[PDB]
RNA sequence: GGCCAUGGAAGUCGGAAUCCGCUAAGGAGUGUGUAACAACUCACCGGCCGAAUGAACUAGCCCUGAAAAUGGAUGGCGCUCA
């Protein structure tokens, strides 16, 4: 139909600073700065005020268009991510074997290492994304507490714990042996 | 390219019916000679008349009342696809009716591949009231103080190289 | 069949039961529940003479 | 064995699914049409069949 | 068509009562069983009676009809969230003792 | 904890039933959970925001349907607001 214009408005809390400069957007707030580039979308912003951001696409098409909101809910993240960081709990799910789970740094690179996993004598290791870091929860029994200011990269590694532990050749209704994001939030409780 | 014309025609009269019944069809043809044709071609779909027993009285061309004065269509449709025979209704902006028709023909051959012979034109009503406008690809130009870009602009060159790097401003 | 003029009883001896109106909302409790068993209930099966006197047949306005 | 709390965290990842009948797709249990182009994007789902 | 009937008998007898006692207070609560809401009106059988509905059907349905019982006019902007309605008349005393009478608790 | 089946089944094994009463709200119950309950979740009604929303159908382009043997043919190159 080609909507002619569509709107989006950022709401920018009173410490957070958003510099947009060419699709390069630099969202500053008390936890540090976060930066994404965007120009493989074709949006234009608009300042509102130091407060608000208006995000528009002109003469857009129905895909173009869904390409908006998807634009503002990015910003948001990278604002709250650099005012609220980002905490993601994963909780060991095991019935027999338990999974022995040590944070080791080889190399200069810190990795997550997986012992033990349904009884493998393989051992895993994850690789720890730059800005992303790992805990082991003493509060809680068999839970890793992985934070950083970034969503994406916070949930990629947390993804990639979960994925190097699936199982193979059983019934994975039955063997539900694994490693579970069991809780997404932020670092400051709300 | 087409023009709005006002035909009129009647049975030939018989001394049993001396003066019929003048009838009036509003076509939408490039030309005088499609107009009579147009005009034959529906009045054997409603009555019982033919070319032979029947007799072109008047063809006129119908100018805008405005012709710069930006208005919304509402065109009613018949059309024949593939599979069966469809009414539709679309809308259109055009300063002249016979413009919108023109889009009209245009847009039902891009959408609907349908041809200038599968569609009738049941009727075109310029929309006085803005609560008249059904169609939302219409009335998103009907908002208060509309302002647009135009992003992206390509400069059509008249050579075949260019000294300097290209842009898109405007 | 019951009533047998005691179906009141039924709903006074269970006087404790449904949280109606006035009193004749606890006899159609009874009403309900008892016809998920189905017998003599004055005939056929209730939701029927149930629903006689629940729209208005005879007479039970018991006080 | 497995707690029941950290069963249903499991099964949230590994039994809560549905299936695509033409191709056996993974989908999510709400999902309408196969997300996979090799059987175009069909509403003939089922949900994954459970131990018993 | 069933809907705009059912709002019609809940405007019949939303003015049935209205007339046939009068004057009411705040009549608020939240977290309430509905076996909780049996037992208010187990004891309160003729005493009083528990008017229920919801919001926005009884401002407008009534304040449209402030004509015939005007009076109200400024009384609806008290009516805000889950509020129901306990129609009687008695003492500001004689009601919260069968009223309040039951309370649940939770920490 | 409806009736009957059942070692037990109380809504969530299985059969006649599918009602009533309070309700604005609630099924003799849509699920997970129990040996069984309990438990929570839903069906529907509430509070909240406040301007749109759901269903069926039609036909355009695209996709799936669409598997053969030398390497190879919208004539070739190549072409995506063409
Ligand atoms: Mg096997
Ligand atoms: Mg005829
Ligand atoms: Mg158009
Ligand atoms: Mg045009
Ligand atoms: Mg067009
Ligand atoms: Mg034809
Ligand atoms: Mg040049
Ligand atoms: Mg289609
Ligand atoms: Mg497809
Ligand atoms: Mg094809
Ligand atoms: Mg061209
Ligand atoms: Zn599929």
């Amino acid at each position: 139909m080609k909507y002619i214009q569509t709107d989006q408005i950022l709401d920018i809390p009173e410490g957070v600073t958003v510099d947009i400069k060419a699709r390069v957007v630099k969202v500053t707030g008390p936890r540090g700065e976060l930066t994404k580039d965007l120009k493989h979308i074709d949006v234009t912003f608009n300042k509102i005020n130091n407060r608000a951001i208006k995000i528009t696409v002109h003469n857009g098409d129905r895909k173009h268009v869904a390409a908006l909101r998807t634009v503002k809910s990015l910003i948001a993240n990278l604002i709250t991510g650099v005012t609220k960081g980002y905490k993601y709990k994963m909780r060991f799910v095991y019935a027999h074997f338990p999974i022995n789970v040590n944070i080791i740094k080889k190399d200069g690179q810190d990795y997550v290492e997986i012992r033990n996993f349904l009884g493998e004598k393989r051992v895993r290791e994850v690789k720890i994304h730059e800005g992303v870091t790992m805990e082991i929860s003493s509060t809680q029994k068999d839970e890793l507490i992985v934070s950083g200011n970034s969503l994406e990269a916070v949930s990629q590694n947390a993804a990639d714990i979960q994925q190097i532990c699936r199982v193979r050749n059983k019934d994975i209704r039955k063997f539900l042996d694994g490693i579970y994001v069991s809780e997404r939030g932020t670092i400051v409780e709300e | 390219r087409l023009n709005e014309y006002q035909v009129i025609g009647r049975n030939l009269p018989t001394e049993s019916v001396p003066e019929p019944k003048l009838f009036r069809m509003r076509i939408f043809a490039p030309n005088t000679v499609v107009a009579k044709s147009r005009y034959w071609y529906f009045l054997q779909k409603l009555h019982k008349v033919k070319k032979a027993s029947g007799e072109i009285v008047s063809v006129n061309i119908i100018s805008e009342a405005k012709p710069t004065k930006v208005k919304t269509f509402g065109i009613w449709l018949r059309y024949e696809s593939r599979s069966g025979i469809h009414n539709m209704y679309k809308e259109y902006r055009d300063v002249t009716r016979v413009g919108a028709v023109e889009t009209m023909y245009q847009d039902l051959a891009a959408r609907h591949r349908a041809r200038f012979r599968s569609i009738h034109i049941l009727k075109v009503v310029e929309l006085e009231k803005t609560d008249d406008v059904k169609r939302q690809y219409v009335k998103q130009f009907l908002t208060k103080d509309l302002k647009f870009p135009l992003p992206h602009r390509v400069q059509k060159s008249k050579k075949l190289f260019q000294a300097t790097a290209p842009t898109t401003f405007y | 069949n019951i009533p047998l003029d005691e179906i009141f009883e039924i709903a006074r001896k269970m006087q404790h039961k449904s949280f109606g109106k006035n009193l004749a909302s606890v006899s159609k409790e009874i009403l309900g529940t008892a016809q998920s068993v189905g017998c003599r209930v004055d005939g056929k099966n209730p939701h029927d003479i149930i629903d006689a006197i629940n729209a208005g047949e005879i007479d039970v306005p018991e006080n | 064995m497995i707690e029941p709390s950290l069963k249903a965290l499991a099964s949230k990842y590994n039994c809560e699914k549905s299936i695509c009948r033409k191709c056996y797709a993974r989908l999510p249990p709400r999902a309408t049409n196969c997300r996979k182009r090799k059987c175009g994007h069909t509403n003939q789902l089922r949900p994954k069949k459970k131990l018993k | 068509g069933g809907a705009r009937e059912k709002k019609v008998q809940y405007f019949s007898k939303l003015r049935e009562l209205l007339e046939e006692y009068k004057s009411i207070f705040v009549v608020g609560v939240d977290n309430v069983s509905s076996q909780q809401m049996h037992e208010i009106r187990k004891a309160l059988r003729g005493d009083a009676v528990v008017l229920m509905g919801k919001n926005t059907m009884v401002r407008r349905a009534i304040r449209g009809f402030l004509s015939e019982l005007p009076e109200f006019e400024k009384l609806l902007p008290f009516i805000k969230g889950n509020v129901g309605f306990i129609f009687t008349n008695g003492d500001l005393k004689s009601i919260r003792d069968i009223v309040v009478s039951n309370v649940v608790a939770a920490p």
